[PDB]
This record gives structure tokens, C-alpha cells and sequence, in this order.
């Protein structure tokens, strides 16, 4: 059954034609008898051969590009995933029940793209950019590709600008640079969403007082969540006015797994408008560990061979090519930035899992949220020993960098004199000092939800904690004492700390002065 | 025009089948795709059988149409080598990604070759002093050796490989090659900008006096570019080893990403997968790559490779296969790093071929084996220490636990590249100093000093000065009441005087987003292409 012995069968070798002109005059009446039974032949459009599991195999589509957004005649959109010799494998961005064998597939002529621009700000879109908030179509916008490559080495610079998150534990201990990527990893129900929400509300609070080029435009990608949670979140953002600066990409739990897979890429494409135009973006991929599960479903329904835990093996590349787009661009590219906050949910605190350790190898640091600290009321439940942000270090608030160093050392000593005391039977009265200073600082660090704190009022409070001015309150009233410190100290010193950036000698003079004339409620 | 120009038969992610009407290219030859938005280079992997080759793409395949002209180049991926590549950054296929103009190539070498033969193997063992206590004591590196840093996602092998760059790459007089295979682009930019301000990379007309060439295939690249950029780094280092004949340092950050990228493209090559999820050809792919990073009779490559381990699992087949190819494995632990001990080197899992008394001397060998015996006896005791406490130990066992906690803290060391995020300045420790210090802790000369005086200090002098510093404070805790600098007239303008020097900012409240924006008018219907390619609204049936 050779090939050169089959190309020799292209030339005619019959020399006897008693059947060519027998059927050549009888073929056209036969074709005209069975004419309404023919579907019209399809070459540059497509026709669905077989649809199932959210993957349509499409005959035709002779000139589709790889990774191109195709359209079914139902209206539901697809993506030309693998072009094959006879068919095209299409992943269906939506429910595959509206697709039937024989349906016309129309090629849109463009690789998978979403609308990006200023007019997507304020809006709740789905995973493909189509708006779901009901207030119309996206005006003042332009379409751009979701799978653009991240900027290279020469298109980057080091992070310098400090991107305050409004959380005292984070902005004191784990400071976040402006083009950084910081992982929010923790168990279920441990305040992972709340840190990102406090960052978004704080960016609303900071945008009203920065000169229009230091403004940070957030994007929230809600992958795999419930739709009621996204509805309550959009309600919260409109109640606080934050929606003027944020976009809400949402591919929820009922949505198809191509939509949950693609929603971080569409969200990052929307935020890369702000990165590529000299402005600053912040993006939160809420539960990237659900995007990995949707991609694992897509890979196992394409019968791709599974690897660790069941994952395809390019599940590292899935998250790496997404998070690498969160850069701090150079001066000749505009100076824009994009900060990423991927969220990963662990199971029973196991951070040595597959997707967890994949994203720890991508991001610049981690924010660990322990369930034991969360159940004891310490909220945000930051594992202070394990959480790291070294790229945001030497890129933070100088006034906070002055105070946070001794805060970090005192918390390190507190953790080790708590590990020293597995037991209450032997008191030392020299470690008891740091064991009470550490329980002072832990109570100082915890704050309540949806009220992010400006960076000067964090600096002044941690200044009042690591120094004296708080040793009279036991452990209980340190929240009330910190509120009395913020309310009773003259509000000019916050302005001096904000505009000078650091604590000058003329400033910590008035810090030691104004802190002694406040009245602490635990006496 | 027709023959030696095939056409794209099918595209499956990073895997492209090309159909040649005649004269198929050889396996490993590079093919250029015409009509793409960027330069797409396909390296031929297989001959599928019906005049079809199967290729791996060095860039993304988005936009590839199943008729596109693919031009054979008749040769593999060939990259510019020479001294003219020093101080440059190259990608996998050799294009300069530093915006410094073209690369002055002495030669253009194919990235695919064979390992040097058994006749060309150099077998000579000489120590490479790094200035790291745990490395120079328990797993000492070889001067032409292959060195693997095994790590578990956050345990510190990039900090360790950057400290090895800082400590070794300047004392070493030859050239240096950094190959970044599947790592952060932020780390590549940091390495470039700190090799410029160290003078290791000199920009402009002083480029020939650079000591390091960078090749980068970082983790935003497709799986075809990460599976071949280690070979571009090896080609740049192999030209210096063979033709230039001199000693090279090859730092490969994450040689695991080579294996992982081959297992990404390997499922689409139509292979039955092996263990955990890997390619069947893992060991021979890694062997064919790693057998070329050797020293020969003509030159020398000291090879430091970071090796990621997938889920803190050293029995995963990519670390477990990499372990055979290394003269010195430095295994970094997660539980060591959670004790704060940095570098997080597991002292009972990091081996070397140089821990041999006929190589490093009997005193060094004996102090290394004594340290390892003390730490192993502590590890044997920890299960009954955790339950029963230390009160149930024998007294020689309490001596074992005390000396083992002391040498556990003493293997910790501050780094000169961790001084930017810890505040502690980093200490280079000479080999005789760490030998004498660990010998002194083993004999018992420092049983009076506490545990935390050994933590993050350079020498055995600095544990004594840290006990002097810790002891003196043990009284110094308070009595800083007044006579301060925090007065109200001696340095001090008033608070309302201090507000009056605050400068005003201009607030516009316009958000500045519609300045240079061309807004596409989206349609009310899905615009699609019909059979003729015209942009038609979506027809109304289903
Ligand atoms: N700083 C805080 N202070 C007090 N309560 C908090 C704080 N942060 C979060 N919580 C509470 O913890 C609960 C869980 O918060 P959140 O939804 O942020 O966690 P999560 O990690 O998103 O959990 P899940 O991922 O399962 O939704 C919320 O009901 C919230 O009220
Ligand atoms: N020698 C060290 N000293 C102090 N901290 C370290 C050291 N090595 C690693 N770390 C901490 O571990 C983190 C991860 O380091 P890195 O080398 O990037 O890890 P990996 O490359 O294994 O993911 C760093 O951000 C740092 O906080
Ligand atoms: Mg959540
Ligand atoms: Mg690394």
C-alpha cells in the first residue's frame, strides 16, 4: 500500500471507457433527484460533526487560525483549539446543549479577544467580556487579544512604588510593590477574599487624592464562585463607590469550564490596558485554584494524559503565562504597572500541593492565612513567619519601613517565646516581657473587615505599639487604644507623615509628644 | 520554490505538523513559517509517515492556518556563539532581546550536538570554595563539577544560585553563562540590571570586556522555547569550552523546566505517557542534555543547576533522574527553611563526590562526617523529643541535642544577596575558618555559648562576639527616659509650621483614560465571515 505506488495511480491507465461516459450522463439526474436531502457543502464556513462534553469537532473551516474565536449559529462562541487534517476541535464558551450536529460554524476572523478600554470600567462582564450587569453593551471600548505574551526583560524595571493595600498586617509585614505578584494562599474561610477586597476599597480611597497618574484601576476576576457572592460583592463595591475604578470579570460555578478557564485571561487583558498606557492596575484572580480545576476538566475531556493530582502538565504554564503579564514596565514603555493577587485555596493547610507550589514558584511572595489564627479571632490571620514579600521590601513606605523592622523582630521573638512555652508552668519574667509585647502587637495588627486604613494611620499606630505608649492596656483594649490613638492625636501629624513620607526628627518629636497626651481606655 | 517548502498540515497547541510534497527535512532541523506576525521557528521532532513532519514551535502558534508556507532551512536551530555574545541577552533561537543591536557572531553554532566522548573525559578533582559554610563543609563543590541545587518552591535555590554567582563568578577568571529556563522574567531583569552595575555586563563600546552572557527562555515562553533554551545556553558555553578552550561557569536556573516543557509537548506528539505524568523519554532527554555539560581535555564547565522538585517530592522522576547526573547535589529543605535556617540545605541529604579523605584532606573529611553523625543522632532522637520532651534523655543525649542544635544554627549564614531584604550584611566564610569552627563545636570548646549566638553568623569568632552582644543587652532593656532628640525647640519647627511647608498637588478628577483612545464601534450582532470571507452579521437560524 505504498505511496509512490499510489501516486502512479494518478495518471490514467485504463484505455477503456465503457463506464466513464455511462455514469457521466447519469450522475446529474441522480444528484438532482436527491437534492433537498443535501446540506449545502461547506468549505470556508464550518459544520459541526460531533459535539459533546463542551468540545465541538467542526468539519470545514478551511482558513481558521489556531486559537481563533469562532461562532456557532446558535450565537454561542467557541475557540478553534486544535486544527486537524479533517476537522477542527472547538472549545465552547458556554453551554454545549444549544449545539447540534449539522450546525453552521461561522468564523469571526480574529483570535479570541475581549473589549478593553475606559468604558469597561464600572461594569460586570462575564468570562468573555460580554456584560452581565444589565446596563447595556460596552461603549467606549476596543477589542484586544486575551493571550498576548508578557513583556520581556528589556521592557521591565524594578518595582519602586509601594501600592498600599490598607491592611495593617499586610502593609506592615508583607508590603506589596507596584508591579509585584503576591499570592494570597490559605484554607477555606480564612479571609483570602477579604484582603483583596480591602485592597480594592483602599485603592478607591487613595484615588481621590493622587494626581491622576498614580491612580490604580482594579480588576476582580471571580472564577468558579457562586453568583450570589459576586452579586453581593458588586453591591459592596457600589455601596463604597469602588466600582468607578474596578471591573468585575466573573465566570461563576455554573458557567462552562472554558469560560472559567478563560476568565483570568480576559481580566488580565482588561487590566493590561491600564498597564500598557502608563496607568496602574491591580488584578485579583480570586481562586486561581478553581481556574486550574476548570482547565483540568477541559484537558481530561480532550483525553489529554493526566499527571500530578490529575492535572495536565501544562497547568504550570496555564498560570505562569497568566501571571507573567503582571509587570512593572520601563520608562520608554510608559512606566505602567500591573499588580496581581492570585488566590489559591489549600486543603487542610497543605501548601505542598501541586497547584499551590506551582503558583509559589511564579509569584513574588505569599500571604499565608492560617486557619488556627483565624479561629482564634486574629483576623487577618496572617502567618507572619511564612508570608514573604521581598520584592515589595525596599519598595514600601519609608515611615512604615522604619517601624516595621522592629515590629518584625519583636514578632519573631514573640513566635519563638511562644514556641518556647508549649506549657504554662515556668515563668521567666524576661521572656514574659516579649510574650506580652507580642500579644500586644498581635492585637494591634488585627483589624476588622471593609475598613482599610491609610498608611500614615498604620505607621502612627505601629509606632505607638512597638515603642511605649501602649504598655498600660493589658491585651484586651488595644483595639480601643489604637482607635483612641488615631482619633485623639492631632490630624496634622498624619499630613506631615504623608507628605514627607518618612519620620523626620522634627516629626517623631511631635510623635512622642502627641502620644503621651492621649487617654488609653485600659487603665 | 515548491520542494523544500512544505505547508502546515495541522496545529495542536505547540505541536505543528508540516506536509512536504518532497524532500522532507531531517529531524532537529529548523523550519521557518512565512506569513506569521512574529518569527515562528519550528524544530522538527518526528517523521510522521505520509510525507509529514511533526514539529515543535519556538513561539506561540496562534494565527497558524492550515495552508501556511513553511520554509526549510536545512539545518538545526543555530545560535550566534563567540566572544561577541558576551554581555548580550539572547532568546532560544539566538535573537538579541536586549535592544543592543545585532550580535557580533564569531560563529553560528547548531544547538544540537553529541556529548564529548569517553576519550575526551577529564577526570581531575579540585575544590571550589564558595564561602558558604554548609556547602564547603558537608557537600563541597568541584571546580569542573556538575552541581545541582534541589529545591521545593520557595526554599531558596534562586537566592543560593545568585549567591554562588556573587561569590564564585568573580574569583573565577573565565567566562560565565546564565541560562534562564522557565523562571521569572522579573528575576532575569534583576540579574541583568545588577550585572550591569557590577561591571560584569558592560554596555556599549565596552561590550567585549563583559564576563557573562545571558540566555533566557523564561516562564512566559511557550513549551517549545523552554524545551530548547537550555541547549542554547549549552551551545554558548560549549563554544567557550571547546573553541576558546577556557573555563566557563554555566548557571542554569531550573533545569526542571526543560523536562516539564518536554512533557508538555510530549503528550501532543502521540506518546504513551510514562510515570507520574511524564514523557517516556525523560531519562534519555535529560541525559542527552546533561552529558554535554562536562569538562573535557580542552576546556572546563563548572555547572550549577537549580532543580525544582514538584510537590516537595524527591521521588518525582525528574528530580530522581537528575540526581544521577550531578557530582554535588545540594538538597534544600522546606522544614529547614521553616526553622529560619538559611540557606535551607539539608545536611543529611546533600552529598558530593568530593567528600572523600583523599581529596579534601582527613581533617575536613573527619569534621564533616562528625557533624553529619551528630545531626543524624539528633534526627534519630527527634521523635522521642517531640513526645516525651527533653527531660527523658540521657545526659550524653542532651549533649548530642545541644551540640546538634548548635551546629544546626551554625550552618545558617547571611548572604550578600539576601542583605537587601534581611538587613544583615552577608559573610563570606573561608574554608579553614568553617573547618576550625565546626571542629571546635564538635570537640566541645563552645558548649558555654547559647544556641542563638551561632544563628546567622560568619565565623566562630562572630558567635563569640554575638554572645558578647547578646549578653551585654541582657541588662540593657530600659532607662532611656529623657534627654532625647524629641524636644520642641532644639530641632523643631511647630506642627502648624510643619504643615505650611507641605507642597500642593494638582488633583484633576478626570481619570485621564480617554486621552489617546481609539474606540472600536462594536456591533449589535456578532459579525462573522461568510463563505467568501466578507464580514457579514450572524444569520438567524440555529
Ligand atoms: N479582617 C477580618 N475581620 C473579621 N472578620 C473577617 C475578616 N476577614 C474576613 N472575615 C470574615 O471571614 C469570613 C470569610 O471571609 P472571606 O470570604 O474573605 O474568606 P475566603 O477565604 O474567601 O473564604 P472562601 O474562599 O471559602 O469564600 C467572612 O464572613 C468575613 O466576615
Ligand atoms: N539565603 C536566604 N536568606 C534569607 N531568605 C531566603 C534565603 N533563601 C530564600 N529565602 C527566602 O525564600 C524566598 C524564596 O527564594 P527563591 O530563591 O526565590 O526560592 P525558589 O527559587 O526556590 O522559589 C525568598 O523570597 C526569601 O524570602
Ligand atoms: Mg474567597
Ligand atoms: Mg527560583
Amino acid at each position: 500500500a505504498d505511496a509512490k505506488a499510489l501516486d502512479e495511480l494518478r495518471k490514467p491507465k485504463f484505455s477503456s471507457k465503457y463506464l466513464i461516459q455511462h455514469v457521466s450522463q447519469k450522475l446529474i439526474p441522480a444528484v438532482k433527484e436527491w437534492e433537498k436531502s443535501y446540506q449545502p457543502p461547506v468549505i470556508h464556513l464550518g459544520r459541526v460533526l460531533s459535539v459533546g462534553d463542551g468540545i465541538a469537532r467542526v468539519y470545514g473551516l478551511k482558513s481558521v487560525q489556531a486559537g481563533e474565536l469562532v461562532c456557532f449559529d446558535s450565537g454561542v462562541k467557541g475557540m478553534a483549539l486544535n486544527l486537524q487534517a479533517d476537522h477542527v476541535g472547538v472549545v465552547v464558551f458556554g453551554n454545549d446543549s444549544v449545539i447540534h450536529q449539522g450546525d453552521l460554524v461561522y468564523r469571526t476572523g480574529q483570535i479570541v479577544n475581549v473589549p478593553i478600554g475606559p468604558g469597561t470600567l464600572g461594569r460586570v462582564t462575564d468570562g468573555l467580556g460580554q456584560p452581565i450587569d444589565g446596563k447595556g453593551p460596552l461603549t467606549n471600548v476596543r477589542s484586544s487579544l486575551v493571550e498576548v505574551k508578557a513583556p520581556g526583560i528589556i521592557a521591565r524595571q524594578s518595582v519602586r512604588e509601594p501600592l498600599f493595600t490598607g491592611v495593617k498586617a499586610v502593609d506592615a509585614l508583607v508590603p506589596i510593590g507596584r508591579g509585584q505578584r503576591e499570592l494570597i494562599i490559605g484554607d477555606r474561610q480564612t479571609g483570602k477574599t477579604a484582603v483583596a477586597i480591602d485592597a480594592i476599597i483602599h485603592q478607591k480611597n487613595c484615588n481621590e487624592q493622587v494626581p491622576k497618574a498614580q491612580r490604580v484601576y482594579c480588576v476582580y476576576v471571580a472564577v468558579g464562585q457562586k453568583r450570589s457572592t459576586v452579586a453581593q460583592l458588586v453591591k459592596l463595591f457600589t455601596q463604597t463607590g469602588a466600582m468607578r475604578y474596578t471591573i468585575m470579570v466573573s465566570a461563576t460555578a455554573s458557567d462552562a469550564a472554558p469560560l472559567q478557564f478563560l476568565a483570568p485571561y480576559s481580566g488580565c487583558a482588561m487590566a493590561e490596558y491600564f498597564r500598557d498606557t502608563g496607568k496602574h492596575g491591580l488584578i485579583i484572580y480570586d481562586d486561581l485554584s478553581k481556574q486550574s480545576v476548570a482547565y483540568r476538566q477541559m484537558s481530561l475531556l480532550l483525553r489529554r494524559p493526566p499527571g500530578r493530582e490529575a492535572f495536565p502538565g501544562d497547568v504550570f504554564y496555564l498560570h505562569s503565562r497568566l501571571l507573567e503579564r503582571a509587570a512593572k514596565l520601563s520608562k520608554e514603555l510608559g512606566g505602567g504597572s500591573l499588580t496581581a493577587f492570585p488566590v489559591i485555596e489549600t486543603q487542610a493547610g497543605d501548601v505542598s500541593a501541586y497547584i499551590a507550589t506551582n503558583v509559589i514558584s511564579i509569584t513574588d511572595g505569599q500571604i499565608f492565612l492560617e486557619t488556627e489564627l483565624f479561629y482564634k479571632g486574629i483576623r487577618p490571620a496572617l502567618n507572619v513567619g511564612l508570608s514573604v514579600s521581598r520584592v515589595g521590601s525596599a519598595a514600601q513606605f519609608p515611615g512604615m519601613k522604619q517601624v516595621a523592622g522592629t515590629l518584625k523582630l519583636e514578632l519573631a521573638q514573640y513566635r519563638e517565646v511562644a514556641a518556647f512555652a508549649q506549657f504554662g508552668s515556668d515563668l521567666d519574667a524576661a521572656t514574659q516581657y516579649v510574650l506580652e509585647r507580642g500579644a500586644r502587637l498581635t492585637e494591634m495588627l488585627k483589624q476588622k473587615q471593609f475598613a482599610p486604613i491609610p498608611i500614615e494611620r498604620q505607621t502612627v499606630a505601629v509606632y505607638a505599639a512597638t515603642k511605649g505608649f501602649l504598655d498600660k492596656v493589658r491585651v484586651q483594649d488595644i483595639v480601643a487604644a489604637e482607635e483612641a490613638v488615631i482619633s485623639q492625636v492631632n490630624p496634622a501629624v498624619f499630613k506631615i507623615l504623608k507628605a514627607n513620607g518618612k519620620i523626620t526628627p522634627a516629626l517623631d518629636a511631635h510623635l512622642k509628644a502627641e502620644l503621651r497626651k492621649v487617654k488609653l481606655p485600659g487603665a | 520554490p515548491a520542494i523544500d517548502a512544505g505547508y502546515v498540515s495541522q496545529v495542536i497547541g505547540p505541536v505543528v505538523d508540516v506536509r512536504f510534497d518532497g524532500e522532507l527535512p531531517s529531524i532537529l532541523s529548523s523550519l521557518e513559517v512565512e506569513g506569521h506576525s512574529v518569527r515562528l521557528v519550528l524544530e522538527v521532532a518526528q517523521h510522521m509517515g505520509d510525507n509529514t513532519v511533526r514539529c515543535i514551535a519556538m513561539d506561540s502558534t496562534d494565527g497558524l492556518v492550515r495552508g501556511q508556507k513553511v520554509v526549510d532551512t536545512g539545518s538545526p536551530i543555530k545560535v550566534p556563539v563567540g566572544r561577541g555574545t558576551l554581555g548580550r541577552i539572547m532568546n532560544v533561537i539566538g535573537e538579541p532581546v536586549d535592544e543592543q543591536g545585532p550580535i557580533d557572531a564569531a560563529d553560528i553554532w547548531s544547538i544540537h550536538r553529541e556529548a564529548p566522548e569517553f576519550t575526551e573525559q577529564s577526570t581531575e578533582q579540585e575544590i571550589l570554595v564558595t564561602g558558604i559554610k554548609v556547602v564547603d563543609l558537608l557537600a563541597p563543590y568541584q571546580r569542573g563539577g556538575k552541581i545541582g541545587l534541589f529545591g521545593g518552591a520557595g526554599v531558596g535555590k534562586t537566592v543560593l544560585i545568585m549567591e554562588l554567582i556573587n561569590n564564585v563568578a568573580k574569583a573565577h577568571g573565565g567566562f560565565s553563562v546564565f541560562a534562564g529556563v522557565g523562571e521569572r522574567t522579573r528575576e532575569g531583569n534583576d540579574l541583568y540590571r545588577e550585572m550591569i552595575e557590577s561591571g560584569v555586563i558592560k554596555l556599549g563600546a565596552e561590550r567585549g570586556n563583559s564576563k557573562c552572557t545571558l540566555v533566557y527562555g523564561q516562564m512566559n515562553e511557550p513549551p517549545g522555547a523552554r524545551a530548547r533554551v537550555a541547549l542554547t545556553g549549552l551551545t554558548v558555553a560549549e563554544y567557550f569550552r571547546d573553541i576558546e578552550g577556557q573555563d566557563v561557569l554555566l548557571f542554569v536556573d531550573n533545569i526542571f523546566r526543560f523536562t516539564q516543557a518536554n512533557s508538555e509537548v510530549s503528550a501532543l506528539l502521540g506518546r504513551i505517557p510514562s510515570a507520574v505524568g511524564y514523557q517516556p523519554t525523560l531519562a534519555t532527554d535529560l541525559g542527552g542534555l546533561q552529558e554535554r555539560i562536562t569538562t573535557t581535555t580542552k576546556g572546563s564547565i563548572t555547572s550549577v543547576q537549580a532543580v525544582y522538585v514538584p510537590a516537595d517530592d524527591l521521588t518525582d522522576p525528574a528530580p530522581a533522574t537528575t540526581f544521577a547526573h550531578l557530582d554535588a547535589t545540594t538538597v534544600l529543605s522546606r522544614s529547614i527553611a521553616e526553622l529560619g535556617i538559611y540557606p535551607a540545605v539539608d545536611p543529611l541529604d546533600s552529598t558530593s563526590r568530593m567528600l572523600n579523605p583523599n581529596v579534601i584532606g582527613a581533617e575536613h573529611y573527619n569534621v564533616a562526617r562528625g557533624v553529619q553523625k551528630v545531626l543524624q543522632d539528633y534526627k534519630n532522637l527527634q521523635d522521642i523529643i517531640a513526645i516525651l520532651g527533653m527531660d527523658e534523655l540521657s545526659e550524653e543525649d542532651k549533649l548530642t541535642v545541644a551540640r546538634a542544635r548548635k551546629i544546626q544554627r551554625f550552618l545558617s549564614q547571611p548572604f550578600q544577596v539576601a542583605e537587601v531584604f534581611t538587613g544583615t550584611p552577608g559573610k563570606y566564610v573561608d574554608l579553614a575558618d568553617t573547618i576550625s569552627g565546626f571542629q571546635g563545636v564538635l570537640t566541645g570548646k563552645y558548649d558555654d555559648l547559647p544556641e542563638m549566638a551561632f544563628y546567622m553568623v560568619g565565623d566562630i569568632k562572630e558567635v563569640k562576639e554575638k554572645a558578647d552582644k547578646m549578653a551585654k543587652d541582657i541588662a540593657s532593656r530600659k532607662e532611656a527616659d529623657n534627654k532625647k532628640v524629641s524636644e520642641e525647640l532644639k530641632d523643631i519647627p511647630s506642627l502648624d509650621k510643619l504643615v505650611s511647608e507641605i507642597k500642593e498637588v494638582v488633583i484633576e478628577e478626570d481619570d485621564g483614560l480617554e486621552e489617546d483612545f481609539k474606540a472600536e464601534a462594536l456591533s449589535s450582532e456578532t459579525v462573522v465571515l461568510n463563505e467568501e470571507g466578507k464580514s457579514v452579521p450572524l444569520p438567524k437560524k440555529n
